[PDB]
């Protein structure tokens, strides 16, 4: 059901999708 | 023959509110992004953000301080900006423009408007 | 804690040569360039955006290219009234960050 | 920490078998993350950029995969659709980005 083509409409290029998730120690931020 | 026209320069007194509009038509106004610039007059442009209609998404220049909101109203699909109490920061003029649609990745804003001057005093 | 620096800042060479400046920021920028023109009783002023969309009357003598870290520029005319400071210019959809920037002189 | 093979790997698992790798042990650079925005959809709910600098996460969770640019609007707290009711529901109270 998915359309991916060269000649396909900007539109229908896939995407990819990264989705961090919190719930409620070793990462921490870039230091200071 | 689709065209753009921004609404005139308004000046207004401190502690009053004020309100700007950019008008789209002729096409799908929540499927396309609305972008803002911003220009200090005697100095250059500084990106602010641009507001997509179908959720409202609001994302802030790396300068911002939250005083001024962005809302959209999509029963009309005319974009506005508010201030709830000017300052002389506000005094600028400011340029609506379609931007990318949300489909394509290359960045563009299509179309360029005359800019609506916004002067506190 | 950011410290970004421009090189060569002077350049000398012969009348028909080619000069290139290069100003490169703490990550990749992709093509995120433009270009202004500053004159001195005027603000400067966008007047060509992505590179790729020209506004009806700009004229065409402003151009740009490259991507990545190196990036080239080319004059289709040299004038006399070209002179002007060139600012490397990164942007992208969240905000914009000013360069320090660069004063040329052409005599 | 090691996004480079995660965020740049050449291929991607189907959505249905989506990869989940644990993180930990590593600094993660954020300023790029909020610094720049190469990446065209950014969608933060529950948490502020400007405090992940100034704030320590721990059992950080990254799930990646490849859809269609329509489908980004079902992706929302208080949206209705096909895929959000029949395929997977989200919580209405979900944090992340």
């Amino acid at each position: 059901s998915y359309g991916f083509q060269p000649t396909n409409g900007v539109g229908y290029q896939p995407y990819r999708v990264v989705v961090l998730s919190f719930e409620l120690a070793t990462v921490c931020g870039p230091k200071k | 023959q689709v065209q753009l026209v921004q609404s005139g320069a308004e000046v207004k007194k401190p502690g009053e509110s004020l309100r700007i509009s950019c008008k789209g038509s002729g096409y799908s106004f929540t499927n396309y992004w609305i972008s803002w610039v911003r220009q200090m007059p005697g100095k250059g442009l500084e990106w602010m953000g641009r507001i997509d209609p179908s959720d409202s998404y609001i994302n802030y220049s790396p300068s911002f301080q939250g005083h001024a909101t962005i809302s959209a109203d999509k029963s009309i699909s005319t974009a506005y900006l508010q201030w709830g109490s000017l300052k002389a920061s506000d005094t600028a003029m400011y340029y609506c423009a379609r931007g990318r649609n949300y489909l394509d990745s290359r960045g563009r804003f299509d179309y360029w408007g005359q800019g609506t001057l916004v002067t506190v005093s | 804690d950011i410290v970004m620096t421009q090189s060569p800042s002077s350049l000398s060479a012969s009348v028909g040569d080619r000069v290139t400046i290069t100003c490169q920021a703490s990550q990749d920028i992709s093509n995120y360039l433009n270009w202004y023109q500053q004159k001195s009783g005027k603000a400067p002023k966008l007047l060509i955006y992505d590179a790729s969309n020209l506004e009806t009357g700009v004229p065409s003598r402003f151009s740009g290219s490259g991507s990545g870290t190196d990036f080239t520029f080319t004059i289709s005319s040299l004038q006399p009234e070209d002179i002007a400071t060139y600012y490397c210019q990164q942007y992208d959809s969240l905000g914009f960050t000013f360069g320090p920037g660069t004063k040329v002189e052409i005599r | 920490c090691p996004f480079g093979e995660v965020f740049n790997a050449t291929r991607f698992a189907s959505v249905y078998a989506w990869n989940r790798k644990r993180i930990s042990n590593c600094v993660a650079d954020y300023s790029v993350l909020y610094n720049s925005a190469s990446f065209s959809t950014f969608k933060c709910y529950g948490v502020s950029p400007t405090k992940l600098n100034d704030l320590c996460f721990t059992n950080v969770y990254a799930d990646s995969f490849v859809i269609r640019g329509d489908e980004v609007r079902q992706i929302a707290p208080g949206q209705t659709g096909k895929i959000a009711d029949y395929n997977y529901k989200l919580p209405d109270d979900f944090t992340g980005c």
